[PDB]
RNA sequence: GUCGCUGUAGCUCAGUUGGUAGAGCAUAGGACUGAAAAUCCUUGUGUCAGGAGUUCGAUUCUCCUCGGCGACACCA
RNA sequence: UAAUAGAGGCGAUACCAGGGGAAGUGAACCAUCUAAGUACCCUGAGGAAAAGAAAUCAAAGAGAUUCCCUUAGUAGUGGCGA
RNA sequence: ACCUGCGAGUUAUCAUGUCUAGCAAGAUUAAAGCAUAGAAGUGCUGGAGUCGAAGCGAAAGCGAGUCUUAAAAGGGCGAUUU
RNA sequence: CUCUAGUCUGUUUAAAAAGGCAGGGAUGAGCUGUGAAUAGGAGUGAAAGGCUAAACAAACUCGGAGAUAGCUGGUUCUCCCCGAAAUGGAUUUAAGUUCAGCCUUAUUUUAGUUUAAUAGAGGUAGAGCACUAAUUGAGCUAGGGCCUGUCAAAGGGUACCAAACUCAGUUAAACUCCGAAUGCUAUUAAAUGAUGAAUAGGAGUGAGACUAUGGGCGAUAAGGUUCAUAGUCGAGAGGGAAAC
RNA sequence: GGGACUGACACCUGCCCGGUGCUGGAAGGUUAAGAGGAGAUGUUAGUUUAUGCGAAGCAUUGAAUUUAAGCCCCAGUAAACGGCGGCCGUAACUAUAACGGUCCUAAGGUAGCGAAAUUCCUUGUCGGGUAAGUUCCGACCCGCACGAAUGGUGUAACGAUUU
RNA sequence: GGGUAGUUUGACUGGGGCGGUCGCCUCCUAAAGAGUAACGGAGGUGCGCAAAGGUUACCUUAGAGUGGUUGGAAAUCACUCUGUAAGUGUAAAGGCAUAAGGUAGCUUAACUGUAAGACUGACAAGUCGAACAGAUACGAAAGUAGGUCUUAGUGAUCUGGCGGUGGCAAGUGGAAGCGCCGUCACUUAACGAAUAAAAGGUACUCCGGGGAUAACAGGCUUAUCCUUCCCAAGAGUUCACAUCGACGGAAGGGUUUGGCACCUCGAUGUCGGCUCAUCGCAUCCUAGGGCUGGAGCAGGUCCUAAGGGUAUGGCUGUUCGCCAU
RNA sequence: CCCUGGUGGUUAAAGAAAAGAGGAAACACCUGUUAUCAUUCCGAACACAGAAGUUAAGCUCUUAUUCGCUGAUGGUACUGCGAGUUCGCGGGAGAGUAGGUUAUUGCCAGGG
């Protein structure tokens, strides 16, 4: 009969599904673990080489663990930091 | 002829929280009390509700002085 | 005999700060030197409505 | 919160589409009856709630407030 | 009146469509809400019934209806309480 | 009343913990189809989906950082150590 | 022929409302036969909350239905290890529930607990009148009235009514110039050996009782009521207090 | 013909329309839907260097004006539901108070009855009945807390009623 | 619009009802850390202040005595002693001389973003806080100021209104709307707030339970009640005690009215009368005594003694009581 | 170094009262309000300008401890624990009594 916790505390805001862009992140050290120079890192390699599912199309590419072989990207977003390591190590990057 | 009062307020828990020779590190309470009980010495701060709190790590110390108390860290 | 009232940044407009006051005793139109935060600056706050 | 309004003499009430400050009651004085009453007569009782503007001048005309209103809608 | 044709009632304490439609309960009361379009009643049929060949979905480019798997206990909804 | 029988945490699903078994940054199919025989099996096929692999914030957005704010200046939540 | 005042029997009755003595009406608002009509939130009612198939302050049968119960009752083989609580907070809560406290299992962690020594903060017991009040007897003396050279001028006799002050002597949970013993906290050294803590799974409990001290209420009555410390029972067999 | 209350008969049935009902009455105050669209908002052809403004169309809206009953309001009605007071002083002893003053209300209980199927104190007080009567009968009135169609006070006859 | 229908109508409580109370703050109870209950003992509170806030600088009351126009016990002025007893908006407590008290000048920190570390704590919450960036107030400066000497003056969530920002915007561009930041509206006072919206009767009652809880009895207790006893001022012509003994003091009895709620609510039948009794002695009669203010008769008081006996009627349901014999 | 003045440290009052002593320097009294400065009136205080005079007061020192303050040793109250019971072990006031007490000290400046 105590007013609950879910009932003394307040609400924060809508949740925005229905209009979010998920999608799928595969990281720096995963591409060097996988992947060799000279291909394209695009949604067809990935989803072949099993690090992502063809469920999802939007791909994004994080900076985790690292990578030194020579690659062309075709992805839809690039993290600051990778994308900076990339071309540093003389990678391409081709936003789509 | 039932009883014209019975009332009391919550009991506020004052008292010496850290007790003489002790231990502190910077921004214990050392004292929770109504007005000066415990006046300031040296290391020490008093805040708004005269509660009693140490600037600086230490070892508590209380002095007393023509009969009034004092706090420091020494 | 006491509102409240919202002091306002006579520059801006925004209604930085609340108060009370007690009408009837004055009934002037108090006016505070308060920060306003958007101008990272001191200025003016004149008393006025809530709602 | 909103709508319809008022505040003018001690009380009640006019107040004219703008150039009056009064009407009735009451107060005080004279007269009358044996007094109390009732005539009759005089006589005071105002920033016309405050301010700005309209007018050549504003109780009045408009607006902004002050205080008091009647009535309506919400009220977690 | 005449002429034909088809109906009437039962079964199936099952299934289907349409019409009417609760309450015991839960929300630790209760009235919104829930139970639930469930129980029951009534009218119609069938071997299935109903639905069905977009004045549809929905932001994907699919291409009638119906029944499973998932989306998903998600999007929303609720004295934003159950 | 005595004696003898009957008479009470079960089943289906989801959540979470443990044990066992297998695989492993991957794990796993659901509905369903074919073959076989009639033998409500078991063998393949089926990756649609689900849970992990990145978090923070109301969210856009940015991401081993992000939110609060001009301030990593300090904190909240993270983590590099699966 | 119809009804039942009074009384008795009956009362595991002959009878699920009768029987024996009797009593009221008995040419009428009478009694009765055979049909028919009015149905459940409705009927009927010369009115009793009466009657409607022996049950009526809302009939019976079936269905929703295995309705819902914070309430009562019941819940079946064995052994080993550990082992509570009846408190705190909140509550349309007080016989319920939930969190904390107490228990258990698994993993990790290592530092409870009792002393001794040193050093700390109280205001209790006790005591005290220095503060706030209460109060005893003398001394002193304002002030008030009594009496007297009286006007009511300035006065004088003071049995008293008595402030303040002095000496002596008392009272206090809401008085304190003072003030222990135990208890509490920190450190160290010994002593005891998993009794501490963190994470995760599963709880139960939230009606207590008496005894020894300190109290409040009561009537320094209660096996009374309500708190604090410890013990036992609770959940503990054995010996003693004759039983207990 | 329907409803309400009372209940043969005899004598009677007093006062109060404030409250709540019922009946009648609209002068106003207030009031819904429907009409009425002041004005405000979104969109944009265009204009504006562009914003801003922004015609028309399409939409979301809303005030001033109009408007019924009802309520407030104005009366009537008690054999409508209901109501029907206190305090103080006062005479050729003592006692009481015919009388007077005062406050309040819509009005303050008339006739009759009264320790009653009503009276707590109470087994009130007096009389009758009994050798002895908390019951009974006849009165007194200090009616806790009678009372006039929820009828008041009586009544011949009647009662498987009570005393 | 009770014609009809669905419901509500709190809890604590030495049973329930009636009454009182419900949140917060201060003190005592509280047994010298913290905490600690009762329908235990005293109070306050649902604010006030544009200064009564911030800062700088400078000052010190009340009381007693004393000298003074009205002026008096006491107004204002001066001195002595006393040394906070005064005064701090508001209850109380803890504090307050360096004053937190009094006065004056300037002024708005009654700030934005934060916050190491803690106190208290079931949770939700509440409280203190050095220091840092921005920008002020005062001050020469050091520094102080994130309201008030401190602790009460308060209200969750949901819903809605107002201002700002421009995050979300159901094909796109807008917009309605929502989110974010600032902020307003609850005697939700039964104050951790069951609904936006709620009173009674049941003796016509019914069901589930309780001796967790009352009425009749048993038990504990003895305030009250009853029976004594201790002290003896007195009354009694004198003479405390022949007799009565006031004012107080100490016990027992368990019968009266009560207290408690320990046994019993899946039942312990409640007042009188009838019938039948049995036991206690604190003795009404009969029996044996002591003393009398006992001449005799008849008594008064006290002690021993329970063998037997201890009336019929009127009124009332009555026990009781009154009345007649 | 000592005196004087200033400024701290260690706390038991380092408290006031009365009497006596001095003053070279130092301190203070004291003098004028005129300039900047101050009072809810007043050069009292504060502030500025100075050297006529004095221990009178403040200040330092010396006194009977006159008031205050402090105060043992024993004993008592109280108290933790205890198979000793008004007893066994340990802790131990307040009041009173005998007393005691008119501080001590660091480093800066002046000159002894």
């Amino acid at each position: 009969g105590q007013t609950p916790l879910y009932r003394r505390l307040p609400r924060k805001g809508f949740s925005n599904s229905d209009y979010k862009l998920e999608y799928a992140i595969v990281n720096l050290g995963d591409i060097d673990k996988k992947f060799k120079d000279g291909q394209v890192v695009n949604y067809d390699t990935l989803l072949e080489n099993k690090l992502i599912k063809k469920k999802n199309k939007k791909i994004k590419i994080l900076s985790n663990g690292k990578l030194t072989k020579k690659v062309s990207f075709e992805v839809s977003k690039i993290s600051k930091s990778a994308e900076s390591l990339v071309i540093k190590i003389g990678c391409t990057i081709q936003l789509v | 002829g039932s009883s014209k009062n019975g009332r009391d307020s919550i009991s506020k828990r004052l008292g010496v929280k850290r007790s003489g020779g002790q231990f502190v590190k910077a921004g214990e309470i050392i004292v929770r009390q109504r007005g000066t009980k415990f006046h300031k010495g040296k290391n020490v701060g008093l805040g708004r509700d005269y509660t009693i709190f140490a600037l600086s790590s230490g070892k508590v110390e209380f002095k007393t002085l023509k009969g009034r108390k004092y706090v420091s860290i020494v | 005999a006491v509102e409240l009232i919202s002091l306002i940044c006579e520059e801006t407009g925004i209604r930085n700060y609340t108060t009370t006051k007690n009408r009837r005793n004055k009934q002037e139109k108090l006016e505070l030197m308060k920060y306003c935060p958007k101008l990272r600056k001191h200025t003016l706050h004149k008393e006025g409505k809530i709602k």
